[PDB]
């Protein structure tokens, strides 16, 4: 009952920027906390970053603290992700999945989506 | 903050129950609860438990979920095995930190 | 740098959480501005005793916390860092550590409904001893072992779930309140929430 569509999963040389949109659809989005999570090929799931249902509250995981950023659009509800100067390891499938009501943060999670993967090589 | 532990995949027979075991990798189970999702290989993970254990959005009674405080851990009862069962589970629930901590990944198969 | 933090949201909820399942969520990255916080209602508890609310606006913080739950009038006493009681020892302990505040406003004029409120609970059965946050999530029976029960009727053990009796035609001492603290700390991180200058 989530529509997910994004811009593309083209790589790009170490040192770069990019912009993953996860804007959804339906009637129920006005608060509820967003959570990027990760999941390396040949490897289970990790969790990258979260942010609340009205946008203000948002923070990371250790390993890619510093380097990521994640915003939220409300009026036109879309999950913004900026990703600047990625590494060897940020080469992963890239999902955005939603959680229960406004009341718990830390307590149920809806259906997640498509996601989509994006890879960090160096070659030409 | 540990990555919990996730036993190796597992294999089971069509007519029987199977049992997916949770244990945490670093405290105690004193937390929140502990959830579980199917992904199979190739499509997106599906949640077994809508918020906390009720009915969810459309597994009648194939999946349960209890905690075991004897062994410190998350069982995961599966009845009814069936040709769409045979996928991948990871066991997610959260830290003293607000952080989403998942588990290594469990392969359910069916004998054909 | 960020925009106003959802503290608004925390203070008006919907729906709260009991003392056996309490709710840590995890602030960071906003604006200390507790100028509205300031001049609200004349409500019975505004007492931080880490600092001055004046002088927070101008501390710089790695990450806050906030938890919010539901008691009782006389549990309320019982919230500090280091303290005897069925609630202080037993479900909600805080370390020697906590330089927060203690917001709590009853709520006793909404909840008008005879009833019965059969949906909170404090479980005031355990064998929590160290650990101050021991919580405690299961539907498991009170028992310390030497051939524990397996029935429903029992007789020897009890099922450690007592909700609460919150009627309105009762009196001051045994009133619902809602209390939300703030958990700080610091570690070895660069800060975050700072607070308007």
């Amino acid at each position: 009952e989530v529509q997910l569509v994004e811009s593309g999963g083209g790589l790009v040389q170490p040192g770069g920027s990019l912009r993953l949109s996860c804007a959804a659809s339906g009637f129920t989005f006005s608060s509820y906390a967003m959570n990027w999570v990760r999941q390396a090929p040949g490897k289970g799931l990790e969790w990258v970053s979260t942010i609340s249902g009205s946008g203000g509250s948002t923070y990371y995981a250790d390993s890619v603290k510093g380097r990521f950023t994640i915003s939220r659009d409300n009026s036109k509800n879309t999950l913004y992700l900026q990703m600047n100067s990625l590494r060897a390891e940020d080469t992963a499938v890239y999902y955005c999945a939603k959680d229960s009501s406004s009341w718990y943060n830390y307590y149920g999670m809806d259906v997640w989506g498509q996601g989509t993967t994006v890879t960090v090589s160096s070659a030409s | 903050d540990i990555v919990m532990t996730q036993p190796h995949p597992v294999s089971e027979s069509p007519g029987k129950t199977v049992t997916i075991s949770c244990t945490r990798s670093s405290g105690s189970i004193a937390s929140n609860y502990v959830q579980w999702y199917q992904q199979r290989p190739g499509s997106a993970p599906t949640t077994v438990i809508y918020e906390d254990n009720q009915r969810p959005s459309g597994v009648p009674d194939r999946f349960s979920g209890s905690i075991d405080s004897s062994s410190n851990s998350a069982s995961l009862t599966i009845s009814g095995l069936k040709t769409e069962d045979e996928a991948d589970y990871y066991c997610q629930s959260y830290d003293s930190s607000n952080h989403v901590v998942f588990g290594g990944g469990t392969k359910v198969t069916v004998l054909r | 740098i960020t925009n106003l933090c959802p503290f608004d949201e925390v203070f008006n909820a919907t729906r709260f959480a009991s003392v056996y399942a309490w709710n840590r969520k995890r602030i960071s990255n906003c604006v200390a501005d507790y100028s509205v916080l300031y001049n609200l209602a004349p409500f019975f508890t505004f007492k931080c005793y880490g600092v001055s609310p004046t002088k927070l606006n101008d501390l710089c913080f790695t990450n806050v916390y906030a938890d919010s739950f539901v008691i009782r009038g006389d549990e309320v006493r019982q919230i500090a860092p280091g303290q005897t009681g069925n609630i202080a020892d037993y479900n909600y302990k805080l370390p020697d550590d906590f330089t927060g505040c203690v917001i709590a406003w009853n709520s006793n004029k909404l909840d008008s409904k005879v009833s019965g409120n059969y949906n909170y609970l404090y479980r005031l059965f355990r064998k929590s001893n160290l650990k101050p946050f021991e919580r405690d999530i299961s539907t498991e029976i009170y028992q310390a072992g030497n051939k524990p029960c397996n029935g429903v009727a029992g007789f020897n053990c009890y099922f450690p779930l007592r909700s609460y009796s919150f009627r309105p035609t009762y009196g001051v001492g045994h009133q619902p309140y809602r209390v939300v603290v703030l958990s700080f700390e610091l570690l070895h991180a660069p800060a975050t929430v700072c607070g308007p200058k």
